[PDB]
């Protein structure tokens, strides 16, 4: 399904850097998040992700 | 020499992010999980960033 | 055991201190 996406990602991007400036989790909701700023370069080009991504927790 | 993580986090590789992505260490919390997925991006490691992905997005 | 599932771009003035900590604006430090 995406394992081919995965691999071709790869090729396009040189990561650069990561940085963590906000967090939370909590047991009760089984959920978190974690925002981040991704530094990179592709093609040459410097850029950055900003995101907000979620996490979820499934079993243990 | 030695190999900080790529984490950012100072701490030696082995002893940050790579015990995550050897399946030798549960991720304790979402922080953790985003800078071991970050690790696998730069590492080039599709199946950890597979087995990290919530089964119902079948990442496979 | 925890699972990345999707995100967002969480909403943040350009004027701003950026989250980067360069203490520049977020429209001159990483987000322009």
């Amino acid at each position: 399904a995406f394992r081919d996406d995965i691999i071709a990602g790869f090729a396009n991007t040189r990561w650069l850097g990561l940085t963590i400036f906000e967090h939370t989790w909590s047991e009760a909701e089984n959920t978190g998040y974690v925002s981040f700023i991704a530094r990179f370069s592709e093609q040459g080009k410097n850029g950055a992700i900003i995101e907000r991504s979620r996490f979820i927790k499934e079993n243990g | 020499m030695s190999q900080p993580c790529p984490c950012g986090s100072a701490d030696e590789y082995s002893l940050c992010c790579g015990r995550i992505v050897s399946g030798e260490r549960v991720a304790p919390d979402p922080s953790h999980l985003m800078r071991s997925r970050y690790c696998a991006f730069v590492m080039k490691d599709a199946d950890y960033l597979i087995k990290s992905w919530h089964p119902t997005c079948n990442a496979a | 055991q925890w699972y990345y599932i999707d995100g967002t771009r969480p909403q943040l003035g350009r004027n701003d201190p950026c989250p980067c900590g360069s203490g520049k604006k977020f429209k001159k430090c990483c987000g322009q």
